[PDB]
């Protein structure tokens, strides 16, 4: 499979 | 003619026929393109931001407010703000801004600066003085000790 890079911004 | 691969987690991969270009569509909406020349273009869906990595070390970020930030392999960082001011930060701490109106601001790490106004005047700030030079040849200076000096044009 394949996973995205971590979000640069914190989650709401 | 190329292939599409869909993984159990929902991530999709498309390969070109020559296998040189790969596009990955992650389950979270992010999109990554790897190009034959090895440039990697990554789109962050939630942040609406693009990050491009070049094989020479350069990195470029494009933010959704139309701000662009370029990172050169040497350490130099160039920002184009939405207004189109261009600000360059050097690793030594020098900063240079080239405004659209034509103004140029050069800031040294010791705190000295040179300002070139689009009006043709130039200002220099040092530890000893602030000086303003005029297109007619006039020079005005204020020294740290409080004394003010005007050098008149030869003509």
């Amino acid at each position: 499979d394949l996973s995205p890079r971590p979000s640069p911004n914190p989650h709401p | 003619g190329g292939r599409l691969v869909v993984f159990p987690n929902g991530t999709r991969k498309e390969l070109s026929a020559d296998g040189q270009t790969v596009k990955v569509m992650f389950f979270n909406g992010d999109v990554k393109h790897t190009m034959p020349d090895q440039r990697v273009i990554y789109y962050y869906a939630e942040a609406q931001t693009t990050h491009i990595t070049y094989p020479d070390g350069m990195e470029v970020l494009q933010f959704p407010n139309n701000q662009t930030e370029k990172h050169f392999p040497d350490g130099r960082k160039e920002i184009t703000f939405p207004d189109q001011t261009v600000k360059t930060l050097h690793p030594d701490g020098r900063e240079e801004s080239v405004l659209t109106d034509g103004t140029i601001i050069q800031l040294n790490p010791d705190g000295s600066k040179v300002i070139q106004f689009n009006t043709g005047q130039r200002e220099i700030h040092t530890a000893d003085f602030k000086r303003r030079e005029y297109p007619d040849g006039t020079v005005k200076t204020v020294y740290s000790d409080g004394r003010q000096e005007t050098q008149y044009p030869t003509g």
